[PDB]
């Protein structure tokens, strides 16, 4: 059943491209993502600031 | 009052929308939604022939009404994730082909095909989606079969009958056990014919077996039964 | 021997892989959200009610405008809402009935569809004729429609109930890449802002990332339970939430390669259907089996609001551009706004 | 006055349960567009007759039985012309609930694959309407047999016994037939076509129930109504007992939107939107 | 996308004549018909309009009740009845479509029309700043109008429409709600207003670009037209 050692062989090579890619501390990811939040939290979102008028669905 | 001039063309060009869509409202309500199943040869086939990509549809009319066959049998899926789309239909169509009881299914390490097509009978029947909804069941192949049992027994798929391999008791337990698997018989209601290539009496089946399940859902929405 | 030898191989490399991404987890996101205030309790009111429907509603998207919007219903009809005034503008019958995805293009000339038809068809809006007409039928895959995103007027992404998912080329109309490499069936995929990247979930409880140039699957996320339906990008690009039948939504980070949070309730006994970020992404929004939407702080993993006010099982979600409107579809047929 | 006021209370009572179940299926038909079966209709049209006799006569009945109250001779041809009209739409209403069930059963792929306009199912309500009126409502008002004296407020056709036997085969005997016989029809249906044993006990059970109401309530004081004209006039100081019949056939009003709205399963899920929340 | 007009001829004072126009190349069903007819004297006014599905027809002051307007789906055809002929009613009358939804483009196509020959109020006036423009190919031209009414609506649209004929064929939309530039019309026009005073601008002149521009407002009905501004080489 050459099929399967086919599947495997890709499979294998796969798995080591995604060992290869390189990675970054959680923590620096987590920083980020609360950064980007902030930066855009006082204007851009009218769910978290509900904007009293210019809303179009009044 | 207070709108321009095209926007009050607007809502006229909306309000001629909203009464199309109310017009075909009314005219797939007045039809009949089949679902279609059947296992490999179960002669759905023959069946789909003499009543007339992925899901196939087949519509025809017989005595005023308009039927609507939906053949999922090709959708190599999963089922659990697109067969709730089905929720609703008027009756469900199942094939099986009486000569399987000495075929084994493509995974020979499984059971007898027979057992597959009772097994998919079983999961189709006793669902969440289709617990209101009736089962048609067509046994298939049943010339064939006369001629088979003559030279195998039954006994190789149902190896707990103790009968005789006539043409007649071994077609009434394999419905009996076909008809078991009815888990909601309180709510849920089996039709069962033989067919063969050569028959054209199914359309009628279908017909009067329609015309049963339309009268107890009328009588069942007014709370008399 | 050679086959056993690539299966403990194999088990090797994934083993050395979970050893990669726990050596960088050093800190929950919930100990870097610590400090940040909370959202508070979120309040949203219906300010449109749509009807017209008559069956399930399974897909629905905006369009970039943030005005206009196409609904997908197993009635056999395209319907596409001017979301203020609530007029129909256009009423597109489906060659196939049995749809479960719609797309609007950005430029908002093109509409797509699909389901178990295993075809997806494209329709032009800016047709001279004054009608909506069929632009190309774009066939090749084995099994039914799950979902499709436009890249442009030209390319369009595309996956099915085969494991497979697909680049079209709307103009000759074949398959400019293929991907695979899924298990499962593909149940939904979202395509990345600067369109170079998009992420698929499938039954088989994993994620994969896909490089829309290059064709090959760059990062593999796991840790869900069961079949993954919804997923969504995070505003930046650089993370995505994923809806399952578990009950419990999940974020992935790309860069980190790992599970940063995870959203679900002792009491939220169903899956999930939908998933959408808001324009800031401090707010997650999910839709449920049990006839309602959580809103969860995408920081704090709070469900800081409810959505409620539809008879069935809710199908799809999906926020404006600019984030002034969330609109939300139901199989009770009827589509709602909320603000 | 000891005894009186309590009574007052109950009547009131009644008054108002007639009143709130007949405006609840009001409001669903109203609230919900899923209820535009040729069912629900006939169920709007029921609701309406019996809602009336909650507001318009049993109140303006109370002060007038208890407390004596002064009756206008222009008031009380108002009182009996209205009340006879609200009482027999209802039962027309039924029969025509019974004929439409019958359909859907006799011929169940015509009844699926008509379409009727709105203009016919007006048409049908109307014709109720029309017909109750049209059997005892020009009586009350012309070939009255003008009684002298205030008399109470009998309808004065009570002298006759005659008259008041046609009228109420009419609007009992003929339609407690049909009823019966669309119900028998009914049941046969299922029965020619153990869960089906059960199946038809119940079947049997809520037709005899719908037809047994019905009879209960009408026939008493109707049978009543004709056997005192015989011995008598029928008119004058009357037994506790012909008052109790009064009361049954007002009481139809308040079961009805219970048996036949309720039971069907549309307006119970209309209900529970509006209700349940 | 095709639309043929006929029905003109001599016609005594006071007669009848009934006008048709038949539709090609698209759902005449969908789009909206207007009527709009232009003097011997370079000029055009708005006649009647009928709308997708015979629910909502209009007319003007100077024709309602002598003509009236008709259409037959099924066909593809539209009509115009006419009845008490002044003299005044000789003019070349052209049929326009138009298809009202959000982000539509009305008066987008305008037919060839037919002539017609006659044997011996709260409107809004448009009114343009200059009857012609002496103008060579290669520099920009300012075209201007003022409106007697505010024509900015509250939903945020300016109705204003420009149309250009050029000598010997049928007008043409460039411009539509002020703002948006009209299918097949290249980059060269764009147009501005403050709500009272509009411009039309036109850069780098073309040997096609000479004709009378014409203004309308679609604010409200009656339809006004302006007075032409005729750009001759
Ligand atoms: N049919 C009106 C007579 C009556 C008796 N009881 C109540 N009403």
């Amino acid at each position: 059943n050459t099929a399967s050692i086919a599947q495997a062989r890709k499979l294998v090579e796969q798995l080591k491209m995604e060992a290869n890619i390189d990675r970054i501390k959680v923590s620096k990811a987590a920083a980020d993502l609360m950064a980007y939040c902030e930066a855009h939290a006082k204007e851009d979102p009218l769910l978290t600031p509900v904007p009293a008028s210019e809303n179009p669905f009044r | 009052c207070t709108l321009s001039a095209e926007d009050k063309a607007a809502v006229e060009r909306s309000k001629m929308i909203d009464r199309n869509l109310r017009e075909d409202g009314e005219k797939a309500a007045r039809e009949v939604k089949l679902l279609l199943l059947g296992a490999g040869e179960s002669g759905k086939n023959t069946i789909v022939k003499q009543m007339k990509t992925g899901i196939v549809e087949t519509h025809f009319t017989f005595k005023d009404l308009h039927f609507k066959m939906f053949d999922v049998g090709a959708q190599r899926s999963e089922r659990k994730k697109w067969i709730h789309c089905f929720e609703g239909v008027t009756a469900i169509i199942f094939c099986v082909a009486l000569s399987d009881y000495d075929l084994v299914l493509a995974e020979d390490e499984e059971m007898n095909r027979m057992h597959a097509s009772m097994k998919l009978f079983d999961s189709i029947c006793n669902n969440k989606w289709f617990t209101d909804t009736s089962i048609i069941l067509f046994l298939n192949k049943k010339d064939l079969f006369e001629e088979k049992i003559k030279k195998s027994p039954l006994t190789i798929c149902y190896p707990e009958y103790a009968g005789s391999n006539t043409y007649e008791e071994a077609a009434a337990y394999i419905q009996c056990q076909f008809e078991d698997l009815n888990k909601r018989k309180d709510t849920k209601e089996i039709y069962t014919h033989f067919t063969c290539s050569t028959d054209t009496k199914n359309v009628q089946f279908v017909f009067d077996a329609v015309t049963d399940v339309i009268i107890k859902n009328n009588l069942k929405d007014c709370g008399l039964f | 021997s050679e086959l056993d030898q690539l299966r403990q191989e194999a088990e090797q490399l994934k083993n050395q892989i979970r050893d990669a991404r726990k050596a960088c987890a050093d800190a929950t996101l919930s100990q870097i959200t610590n400090n940040i205030d909370p959202v508070g309790r979120i309040q949203m009111r219906t300010r449109r009610t749509l009807r017209g429907h008559l069956a399930k509603i399974y897909a629905m998207h905006w369009g970039t405008d943030s005005r206009l919007l196409v609904s997908a219903s197993q009635d056999g009809k395209l319907i596409i809402w001017d979301s203020y005034t609530t007029n129909k503008v256009h009423a597109i019958p489906l060659r196939s009935s049995w749809v479960m995805t719609c797309a609007y293009a950005p430029s908002g000339n093109y509409v797509a569809c699909g389901g178990l038809d295993n075809i997806c068809s494209i329709y032009n809006l800016k047709t001279r004729e004054g009608n909506v007409r069929v632009s190309r039928e774009l066939a090749g895959h084995t099994g039914y429609l799950s979902c499709c995103r436009f890249l442009d007027d030209n390319q369009i992404v595309t996956s099915s109930g085969d494991t497979t998912c697909a680049l079209w080329d709307i103009e000759t109309g074949q398959q400019t890449t293929t991907f695979t490499g899924h298990t499962g069936d593909v149940m939904s995929l979202s395509l990345a802002p600067d369109t170079r990247l998009f992420v698929s979930g499938a039954c088989d409880a994993s994620a994969k990332l896909w490089d829309v140039r290059e064709g090959m699957c760059r990062q593999t996320f796991t840790g869900h339970e069961s079949d993954i339906n919804a997923i969504c990008f995070f505003p930046n690009g650089n993370a995505f939430a994923t809806g399952s039948d578990d009950a419990t939504c999940r974020l992935f980070d790309l860069r980190a390669d790992q599970e940063l949070m995870t959203y679900s309730h002792d009491n939220i006994i169903c899956g999930i259907t939908s998933v959408s970020f808001s324009k800031s992404g401090r707010l997650l929004l999910a839709g449920y089996d049990d006839f309602n939407c959580n809103v969860w702080d995408a920081l704090k993993a709070d469900r800081a609001g409810v959505l409620a006010g539809h008879d069935n099982r809710v199908s799809c979600l999906g926020v404006t551009d600019d984030g002034m409107a969330v609109a939300t579809g139901s199989w009770d047929s009827f589509l709602k706004i909320w603000n | 006055l000891s005894t009186r006021v309590t009574l007052a209370f109950f009547m009131s009572l009644v008054a108002f349960a007639i009143m709130l179940g007949n405006a609840l299926v009001i409001l669903a038909f109203v609230v919900d567009k899923n209820l535009r079966h040729r069912s629900s209709y006939f169920f709007l049209n029921l609701a309406i007759s019996d809602f009336f006799v909650g507001v318009i006569s049993i109140p303006l009945y109370i002060p007038h039985t208890l407390f004596e109250w002064d009756f206008g001779k222009e008031i009380c041809v108002f009182w009996l012309t209205t009340d006879y009209l609200l009482c027999t739409a209802s039962v027309y209403n039924i029969v025509l609930i019974s004929y439409d069930r019958y359909l859907s059963v006799s011929n169940a792929v015509s009844y699926r694959t008509q379409h009727t306009g709105v203009l016919k199912i007006v048409t049908l309500m109307v014709a109720v309407w029309v017909l109750a009126f049209l059997v005892n409502g020009p009586m009350i008002l012309v070939s009255e047999s003008w009684k002298d004296e205030g008399s109470e407020c009998e309808p004065g056709f009570f002298s006759e016994w005659y008259i008041l036997a046609i009228t109420s085969f009419l609007e009992f005997v003929i339609p407690v037939i049909l009823v019966a016989y669309f119900n028998m029809n009914i049941y046969w249906s299922l029965w020619k076509r153990h869960v089906e044993l059960l199946r038809a006990r119940r079947l049997a059970k809520s037709l005899a129930i719908l037809l047994g109401v019905f009879a209960v309530c009408w026939a008493p004081y109707s049978l009543f109504t004709i056997v005192l004209s015989f011995y008598s006039s029928a008119t004058g100081p009357k037994s506790v007992w012909y008052r109790i019949a009064f009361w049954l056939q007002w009481f139809n009003s308040f079961v009805n939107p219970l048996l036949y709205p309720l039971c069907h399963k549309r307006f119970q899920k209309a209900f529970l939107k509006i209700f349940c929340i | 996308v095709q639309l043929v007009e006929s029905g003109g001829g001599l016609v005594q004072p006071g007669g009848s004549r009934k006008l048709s126009c038949s539709a090609s190349g698209f759902a005449f069903s969908s789009f909206g018909m207007h009527w709009v007819r232009q003097a011997p004297e370079k000029g055009l006014e708005w006649v009647a309009y009928i709308s997708s599905g015979s629910g909502t027809i209009y007319y003007a002051d100077t024709v309602k009740g002598r003509f009236t307007i008709s259409r037959d789906d099924p066909k593809n055809t539209l009509f115009l009845q006419m009845t008490s002929l002044r003299s005044e009613d000789t003019a070349m009358y052209y049929c326009v479509r138009s298809i009202y939804y959000y982000g539509s483009s009305p008066f987008d196509f305008w037919g060839q029309g037919t002539t017609l020959t006659v044997s011996a109020s709260a409107d809004i006036v448009m009114t343009q700043a200059t009857s012609s423009v002496p103008v060579t190919p290669g520099e920009s031209v300012s075209i201007s109008c003022r409106s007697s009414k505010s024509l900015l609506h509250s939903n945020g649209n300016t109705y204003l429409y420009w149309f250009l004929q050029r000598p010997g064929q049928s007008p043409q939309l460039l411009i539509y709600r002020m703002s948006n530039l009209a299918s097949g019309v290249p980059d060269r026009f764009s147009g501005s207003g403050s709500g009272t005073a509009f411009t039309l601008t036109i850069s780098r002149l073309e040997a096609e670009d000479v004709g009378v521009y014409y203004c309308m407002q679609h604010l409200e009905y009656p339809l006004t037209f302006g007075a032409g501004t005729k750009l001759e080489l």
